[PDB]
């Protein structure tokens, strides 16, 4: 099978800068039409992959013109002249010279913005959720830069282990920015035990860690 | 070009995948797969004609057919096993003739297939409830299989909204939350719904979002 290298895996570009993505292949891509059947996907959080180029450096109707390509044989090359917001996601190569067909591993373009501090917010289990038996605790930070960020769950001060779940959503296409769920999971009755709830959220964008709580029962 | 993909999302382990995917020429088509956070895989290929192609690492478990009379094309894949857990793909793409054909031009949405021997949970829709922005949501709790879809004032409010990935539970069971930012001064004057729909279970909950009461 074909090897289709693609470089860097990881892309942190400034707004309105060039890009430029390599794929390599293991064996020449010339097909014995005189064809390339070298080709470039956007794959945007949630959606599908859309094509960009197809025969190395034809660009797709309604691709936006500061998308390119490039190359011959065995190194390609995808380039944006200036990259926007909306182009975060990520990139894919693919060769169909050769059965069976081959996609790079991908590389995600970020855009590396101001550094936003989060917005944080914490909310109690329903009383819903109560009459069940389990009681869920979750804390929410929004709309951060850069993604790195720590969580950590206090139940009347002693620092919780192993019964926490987070999610974070891949970067926002217009404001560049990330948030993050941190979900507490606790037994009705290990819940009714304790009475402070606090998450303590720890961020480039905060001078001190920022802490989040309430007491059991009070609305 | 529109490609509507359709099939099973739950799948039992030794048991059959079955696909269909309908292009609205004639067409080449190709399946494409991507496990859950992974990359991307060619499966097959049929072409203008009936000529099929297939990816060897499906160790011959793989058939794609074309309809007799009209654009409509099915993938099966034999023998499941968690392995083949992943969101599928069609593309398609013109062929004019042997010296102009093209290759995964237009793909359809993809379909999460997951291989598990569990039943179908609806989930339990909880409340997020809440200077100068506050925020709200909805905890979408317990459910098998994944996907669950939430908007928020059907559709009207999308501005703010964050629905995060799913996370998988101790229990085997997705937990998965959605939030959006709004003023703080809308909270007595404007409702705020979420709609939760989970297609596996034909389950459709409206929760309305609001402080509890003191
Ligand atoms: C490697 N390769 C290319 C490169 N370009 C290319 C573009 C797009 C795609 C793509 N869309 N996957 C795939 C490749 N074109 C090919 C045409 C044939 C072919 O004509 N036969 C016979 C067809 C019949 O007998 O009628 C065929 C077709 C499919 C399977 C088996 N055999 C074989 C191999 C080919």
């Amino acid at each position: 099978d074909v090897v289709m290298t693609q470089s860097p895996l990881s892309l942190p570009v400034t707004l309105g800068q060039p890009a430029s993505i390599s794929c390599k292949s293991s064996q020449s891509l010339l097909y014995t039409d005189g064809k390339t059947y070298l080709y470039w996907f956007l794959q945007r959080p949630g959606q599908s992959p859309r094509r960009l180029i197809y025969l190395v450096s034809k660009l797709d109707s309604g691709v936006p013109d500061r998308f390119s390509g490039s190359g011959s044989g065995t190194d390609f090359t995808l380039k944006i002249s200036r990259v926007e917001a909306e182009d975060v996601g990520v990139y894919y190569c693919l060769q169909s010279t050769h059965f069976p067909h081959t996609f790079g591993g991908g590389t995600k373009v970020e855009i590396k913005r101001t550094v936003a501090a989060p917005s944080v917010f914490i909310f109690p289990p329903s009383d819903e959720q109560l009459k069940s038996g389990t009681a869920s605790v979750v804390c929410l930070l929004n709309n951060f830069y850069p993604r790195e960020a720590k969580v950590q769950w206090k139940v009347d001060n002693a620092l919780q282990s192993g019964n926490s779940q987070e999610s974070v959503t891949e970067q926002d296409s217009k404001d560049s920015t990330y948030s993050l769920s941190s979900t507490l999971t606790l037994s009705k009755a290990d819940y009714e035990k304790h009475k402070v709830y606090a998450c303590e959220v720890t961020h480039q964008g905060l001078s001190s860690p920022v802490t989040k709580s309430f007491n059991r029962g009070e609305c | 070009v529109q490609l509507q993909e359709s099939g099973p999302g739950l799948v039992k382990p030794s048991e059959t995948l079955s696909l269909t995917c309908t292009v609205s020429t004639s067409y080449i088509v190709d399946w494409i797969r991507q496990p859950p956070g992974k990359g991307l895989e060619w499966i097959g290929v049929i072409w203008a004609g009936g000529s099929t192609g297939y990816n060897s690492a499906l160790r011959s478990r793989v058939s794609i057919t074309k309809d007799t009379s009209k654009n409509q094309f099915s993938l099966k894949l034999s023998s499941v096993t968690a392995a083949d857990t992943a969101v599928y793909y069609c593309a398609s793409a013109a062929y004019y003739s042997y010296y102009n054909y093209d290759g995964f031009a237009y793909w359809g949405q993809g379909t999460l297939v997951t291989v598990s021997s569990a039943s179908t949970k609806g989930p339990s829709v909880f409340p997020l409830a809440p200077g100068g922005t506050a925020a709200l949501g909805c905890l979408v709790k317990d459910y098998f299989p994944e996907p669950v879809t939430v908007s928020w004032n059907s559709g009207a409010l999308t501005s703010g909204v964050h629905t995060f990935p799913a996370v998988l539970q101790s229990s085997g069971l997705y937990s998965l939350s959605s939030v959006v930012t709004v003023p703080s001064s809308s909270l007595g004057t404007q409702t705020y719904i979420c709609n939760v729909n989970h297609k596996p279970s034909n389950t459709k909950v409206d929760k309305k979002v609001e402080p509890k009461s003191c």
